[PDB]
């Protein structure tokens, strides 16, 4: 799909 | 799950040659959108922890050396060392960051290939003062010989031996890149008393044969 | 700069627990991924997990899901690793390690410098120190082998040196093998020329911290 790393890995 | 195949586990260069290790993931880690590959290379010395040579595949930390490089994408990429150096020698390890868990490689352990060099094969009796003690320990040495493949087969009394011996390897040689193989067997005191010829042989690459060390108990 | 310092060696008895922390420096600790990875002894790295301190969000690989728990503690800058009920095969080197970039998943750097766990029944005990004999008379023109069986210590590690560090040259002192009995044993040895055995006096220097045992042994 798209990497989690850049998503639901991602902080704010 | 992202799984990580490394190739090979083990990989033999001559000083100054190529050498390749490859790194094959489960699924691709090229993110469409960027168009980044989400791997990293890592090299970790004995002794050592692991330290960060490349990222994004194609990206190496500041001061790693110019003969490494990272190449690949997609399912497929290679850490490449144009001209392999005694520096190098390590064990590498590939890594995915695209999805958790960020899932290392197996490995691939780099070690200098040089001439095919014999093992020096050296056997000691256990001493009397272990022999004191209900244990006797009966130790065979092989030194200095390369590849580090090797075989040691106990005898007592001609008796094949099986279960009762332990190995242990040392780090190839930072000098002249050989290794060195230490096999211990044990026997209970009253056992190594009730017998007389204790014989190890070894077979390597370097041998034209096999090579068998022997000792009579009490001479 | 950035450090990890990681908590002291562990020696542990099956079925307790054990808390291993990991102390940050150097950086924002709440807006880094930090995690751990467990090497068992001659093998390779494996992810077990990371935390994120700012909202305390995990992320766990599924061998470790469930057996371990990643905890953080912003107010001191530190991260713990921890077990309920140790077994023998947590025996491993567990590394700390920062994700490399701020907020997002991704490779790790910098690592921290290891703890070594070891789970054991066993209890302390140093070692017996037993020579190994040369054997090879000193007229023979050619190399003689000799060496000390350090056998039976528990824990790792133990130190050898000959003649007190003068005698590095030929020097192989073997990693430990972990012996069913479950205490440690690992040879030194040396090669030396055999017109050297009368002249020449061989003394291997044994030290077993953990059990304040100190050992020289004339071989």
């Amino acid at each position: 799909e798209e990497p989690g790393s850049e998503t639901s890995d991602a902080k704010s | 799950d992202i799984q990580m195949t490394q190739s090979p586990d083990s990989l033999a260069v001559s000083l100054g040659e190529r050498a390749t290790i490859n790194c094959e993931s489960s699924q691709t880690l090229l993110y469409s959108s960027n168009e980044k590959n989400y791997l990293a290379w890592y090299q970790q010395k004995p002794g050592q922890p692991p330290k960060l040579l490349i990222s994004w595949a194609s990206t190496p930390e500041s001061g790693v050396p110019d003969r490494f490089s990272g190449s690949g994408s997609g399912t497929s990429f290679t850490l490449t060392i144009s001209s392999l150096q005694a520096e190098d020698v390590a064990v590498y390890y590939c890594q995915q960051y695209y999805n958790s868990p960020y899932t290392f490689g197996q490995g691939t352990r780099l070690e200098i290939k040089r001439t095919v060099a014999a093992p020096s094969v050296f056997i000691f009796p256990p001493s009397d003062e272990q022999l004191k003690s209900g244990t006797a320990s009966v130790v065979c040495l092989l030194n200095n010989f390369y590849p580090r493949e090797a075989k040691v087969q106990w005898k007592v009394d001609n008796a094949l031996q099986s279960g009762n011996s332990q190995e242990s390897v040392t780090e190839q040689d930072s000098k002249d890149s050989t290794y060195s193989l230490s096999s211990t067997l044990t026997l209970s005191k009253a056992d190594y008393e009730k017998h007389k010829v204790y014989a190890c042989e070894v077979t390597h690459q370097g041998l034209s044969s096999p090579v068998t060390k022997s000792f009579n108990r009490g001479e | 700069q950035v450090q990890l310092q990681q908590s002291g060696a562990e020696v542990k008895k099956p079925g307790e627990s054990l808390k291993i922390s990991c102390e940050a420096s150097g950086y924002s600790f709440t807006n880094y991924w930090i995690g751990w990875v467990r090497q068992m002894p001659g093998k390779g790295l494996e992810w077990m997990g990371i935390i994120y301190p700012g909202d305390s969000d995990t992320r766990y690989s599924p061998p470790f899901q469930g057996q371990v728990t990643i905890t953080a503690d912003r107010s001191i800058t530190t991260a713990y690793l921890e077990w309920s009920s140790l077994k023998a095969s947590d025996t491993a080197m567990y590394y700390c390690a920062r994700v490399g970039r701020p907020s997002k998943g991704g490779w790790f750097d910098p690592w921290g410098q290891g703890t070594l766990v070891t789970v054991s029944s066993a209890s302390t005990k140093g070692p017996s120190v037993f020579p190994l004999a040369p054997s090879s008379k000193s007229t023979s023109g050619g190399t003689a082998a000799l060496g000390c069986l350090v056998k039976d210590y528990f824990p790792e590690p133990v130190t050898v040196s000959w003649n007190s560090g003068a005698l590095t040259s030929g020097v192989h002192t073997f990693p430990a093998v972990l012996q069913s009995s479950g205490l440690y044993s690992l040879s030194s040895v040396v090669t030396v020329p055999s017109s050297s055995l009368g002249t020449q006096t061989y003394i291997c220097n044994v030290n077993h911290k953990p059990s304040n045992t100190k050992v020289d042994k004339r071989v």
